[PDB]
RNA sequence: CACUCAUUUCGUUAAAUGUUA
RNA sequence: UGUAAGUUAGCAAGAAAGAGUAGCUCUGGUGAUCGAAUCAGAACUUUAAAGGUUAGGGGAAUCCGACUGUUUAAUAAAAACAUAGCAUUCUGAUAAAUCUAAAAGGUUCAUUACAGAAUGUGAUUUCUGCCCAGUGCUCUG
RNA sequence: AGGAUUGAAAGGGAAUAAGAUUAAUAGUUCUUAAUCAAGAGAAAUGGUAACAUAUCAUGAACUUUAAAAUGGAGUGUGAAAAUCUACGGAAGAGUUCUCUUUUCUUCUUAACAAAAGUAAAUUCCACUGAAAUGAAUCAAUCAGAGAAGUGGAAUUUAUUGGCUUUGUAAGAAAUUCAAUGAAUUGUGGUAUUUUUGCAGUCUUCAUAAAAAUUAAAGGGAAUCUUUUGCUCGUAC
């Protein structure tokens, strides 16, 4: 087999020193540098991973399109649909209860 | 499989019969499931010492070190409930 | 490098003044029209000789054209 | 002679607390008008494990009484607290588990925890696992109340000293027998450097006052006065009694 | 009937989550294309802003404009309220039928602005108040 | 014995203390 | 294939003890809508087969330490140290211990008796007898 | 507005690859092809929904959320590479008086992007409402706070979007032949190992960093081309 060497001067297998050995022209293999695996967005209430948003590095969200870093809904990109649905029902039902309980019962 | 050394069989023969018997009672309770006080599902499992999380129900409950509710904290809950009634009613 | 897909978009590339150079590579099966623009190198894979000649005529006369064959320049 | 290990512990070089992963300081919120004369509501967002302490900690979020924003707190969780719970702090708070009330509002016999020794000092007593203090009696003549500390001693505090109603979570932690020296080694991961304790008799005369001779023995009485200088105060200090009590 | 024409509802999910809408037609059984219980709702996408005495009349009228939407929504995705409007006052809502909705294409902007204009006119007269206030989640 | 006014130990964004209304 | 006393019932245990193993020619079992090395069996032949390399000697008792771990770099690796278990002492935090010449100084302490600090013995089982005169320590005198 | 300096060439971090080249330097030079940062030239739609639209489709103060950013063990499994191997060959070499349609060697392709064809795992959404209880895993585990089934949405899989394929791009490179010019560069595998993710299980009196910096939300104040990219290390 073909053995390879690090290209940069980092000699230790740290988290930021990940490599991939891929085949090149002529049969020789070159060394790449692979990105770290990143987490996604979580709902602020239930801590569940949000859908519709990619799991990329924080600085790479700026390069994405405007619609690719959020969801077209209230609290989109910070609250899940279950998280939001309870917020709406909490807001309406509590105010309605206050209207009859107090406020000229 | 084993006559009487059920869960402390992982300790082999190296901690004394009584010490293995004392910890056997605690480890059975520590790793068991408990009935969720809010959704009544046998799904509460300890994560850290004093933190009990209810799996299929999404609740985090503070409790005992190795059981969901201690007997000392059970009477305190009933003591405070009785004291609150006396304060509320005269 | 980006690839244009059908015959319409390539013409608008030569019609536009953003062009910088054109290289035509003839392969054993098809011929590629590589338009060197400011940012990218657009290429069109033409498999029809009749439409290849039409694209050759549409090249503005004031731009450099490189014809490549089995031997590179 | 040399300096004993008890003396080297006071300089605090390798004996400093291993408090790097700790959540923070666990205490009540700073006392303001809205808690002296009214009540505030706090949401229990999560319950976490504070390294180095046996009881869980609660991340309570009070909204704000005077400005716009949030007030993120960090309480010592009472047994029975759950995520999403509403707790109330204030003079007019109801007598429920987890609420923080002035000690004078608690009826006699109430079980409280995280009691303040001085009003507004954010909790001193009854903070370890499963620990609590009991209200003994009140005294409206001088605005003072009596409570029973977890050690059994009685203490007289101002009636507006604050405490949380309930038991500190995590009780029964010390009833589980450590079996391995490794488990005891991990217990002090977020604590001080104390664990592997070499007996004084096993040392040399230079190292310890117990450093013996040809036979491992102390040689002199192990009960000492409180006025003994550091470096000789090894053993039992001001021991009223001694031996297996009956 | 809980879901009847003229009833005011609150949308729970979708792009218009938390908006207030008025029911036009009800179909609990569903159709061949619509395999669910649904209602046709006319809602207020953008609630009016508050106005003061300092703002000029052209700014006041602009600030009180109402942005409306017409949408078919599953009956499971709306929470009915106890409020009802008079469908005679909002006559244009009566003509928002199921057949007016074509799946895939944009709703006609002419009908949307015609309802939007009349929504703002009734808000200016102050006849309906709970409909035209933004719900704070 | 009573007080606070030096003094001690604290807490806060010195964020409604005390007396009237 | 078989495996004893003892035992904290988990082990002792690879206990101990015995038989088989090569080459060649075949058969069968284990799948998917052609393929995997694996297992079992049967003929015949020989210099009768793990052994080129690699690769546990075993049993019967006694003493010490319970066990995993650490140690005198350069004559001592242990029965010494640690250990978990047991027990004792002080301390309500402005405290206990304790560094500093001093200090809105420092450490355990981002701590609060299920805690902090000081000690002895050293797992489990069984048991810890009598003595407060002397020297300590203590007293609510 | 909230707290000063320094502290990592293994922690966090905007963005570059292939081929060629030198007596010696090369993610640094050359060729070709890219990327990043900082500059210059009354406010949209679609889907029931999960959510989706080459910038599109305004969004200030203030506040909140998420990311950067989190132990270990063990099991299963997706993909790539290496090794082994099946089919079909092209080119060269080795052995050959004893045979061997034989043994051996080459048959490759980057960053960055595209979107013919097509996956595995997980989480959600719509319809319906499960007991004669079903569904499933190596193990588990799950279900009227709603299973299974049918049809969908999203994300992860060493860059865009995981794999084949495509642009780059064969014009390079590899192996041959002739004396610079010519030839080739399929398709597979329910195999092993390494690497890289994923999914749930277990374990703790252990719960296993922060900041720079980035994005989103709530609120509603106001009304394609082109330029530049400094300092220092870089030999062995």
């Amino acid at each position: 087999a073909v053995r390879v060497t690090y290209v940069r001067k980092h000699s230790y297998n740290t988290k930021s020193n990940g490599i991939r050995i891929v085949k090149t022209a002529g049969g020789n293999m070159t060394v790449q540098h692979r990105q770290k695996i990143s987490n996604g967005v979580r709902c602020g209430d239930c801590g569940c991973v949000l859908a519709g948003i990619r799991h990329i590095r924080p600085h790479q969200y700026g390069w994405l399109g405007k619609s690719k870093r959020t969801v077209t809904r209230a609290y989109g990109g910070v609250k899940c649909h279950k998280c939001v649905q309870k917020k709406i029902l909490r807001a309406f039902l509590i105010n309605e209860h206050n209207l009859i309980k107090l406020a000229a019962a | 499989r084993t006559k009487k050394v059920g869960i402390v069989g992982k300790y082999g023969t190296r901690y004394g019969a009584s010490l293995r018997k004392v910890i056997k009672k605690i480890e059975i309770a520590q790793h068991s499931k408990y009935v969720c006080p809010f959704c009544c599902k046998e799904a509460v499992r300890r994560t850290a010492c004093g933190i009990w999380e209810c799996k299929g129900c999404g609740k985090q409950i503070a409790g005992g070190a190795y059981t969901l509710s201690t007997i000392s904290g059970a009477t305190v809950r009933s003591t405070v409930r009785r004291l609150r009634d006396a304060k509320n009613s005269q | 490098p980006k690839q244009v897909q059908e015959f319409k978009q390539i013409l608008k590339l030569l019609k536009s003044g953003s062009i910088r150079a054109v290289r035509v590579k003839t392969n054993g099966e098809n011929t590629k029209f590589k338009v060197r623009c400011a940012k990218y190198l657009y290429t069109y894979i033409c498999a029809d000789k009749a439409k290849a000649e039409e694209l050759k005529k549409a090249i503005p006369k004031d731009i450099h054209v490189v014809e490549i064959a089995k031997k590179a320049p | 002679g040399r300096r004993t290990l008890s003396q080297r512990k006071g300089r605090g070089s390798i004996f400093k607390s291993r408090s790097h992963h700790k959540l923070g300081v666990a205490q009540h919120r700073a006392i303001d008008f809205f808690e002296r004369h009214s009540t505030v509501r706090g949401l229990v967002k999560s319950i976490e494990h504070d390294p180095g302490r046996g009881a869980p900690l609660a991340r309570v979020v009070f909204r704000n009484p005077r400005q716009y924003g949030l007030d993120k707190e960090l309480f010592i969780c009472a047994e029975g607290l759950y995520s999403g719970q509403y707790i109330y702090c204030g003079s007019k708070a109801s007598l429920h588990i987890g609420n923080v009330l002035p000690i004078g509002q608690c009826p006699e016999g109430t079980v409280v925890c995280n009691v303040e020794s001085k009003p507004g000092d954010r909790g001193i007593i009854a903070r370890a696992s499963g620990n609590y203090a009991t209200v003994i009696s009140h005294n409206a003549d001088n605005e003072t109340t009596r409570i029973r500390l977890p050690s059994g001693a009685k203490k007289t505090l101002k009636s507006n000293c604050r405490a949380m109603v309930g038991i500190i979570a995590g009780g029964g932690r010390t009833e589980k027998p450590i079996l391995k020296a490794g488990v005891a080694y991990r217990m002090y991961k977020a604590k001080r450097t104390t664990w592997p304790r070499v007996r004084g008799v096993a040392m040399n005369p230079v190292d310890h006052p117990h450093g013996g001779g040809n036979h491992q023995h102390v040689g002199h009485p192990t009960t000492l006065k409180r006025s003994s200088p550091p470096g000789q105060k090894a053993g039992k200090v001001a021991a009223r009694r001694t031996g297996l009590i009956r | 009937k809980i879901l009847a024409p003229g009833r005011v509802v609150i949308i729970l999910s979708g792009r218009f989550a938390g908006k207030k809408a008025v029911v036009s037609s009800v179909n609990l059984q569903g159709t061949k294309d619509r395999k669910y219980g649904f209602v046709t709702v006319v809602g207020v996408e953008r609630a009016p802003l508050k106005i003061t005495r300092k703002m000029s009349a052209k700014v006041q009228e602009m600030r009180t404009s109402v942005k409306s939407f017409c949408k078919v929504i599953n009956v499971n995705h709306v929470m009915p309220t106890k409020y009802t409007v008079n469908l005679e006052q909002f006559n244009l809502i009566k003509q928002v039928k199921i057949n007016n909705f074509e799946a895939g294409k944009v709703y006609p902007i002419s009908q949307k602005k015609a309802i939007s204009s009349q929504f703002a006119e009734e808000y200016r007269k102050g006849k309906e108040s709970w409909l035209f206030t933004k719900l704070r989640f």
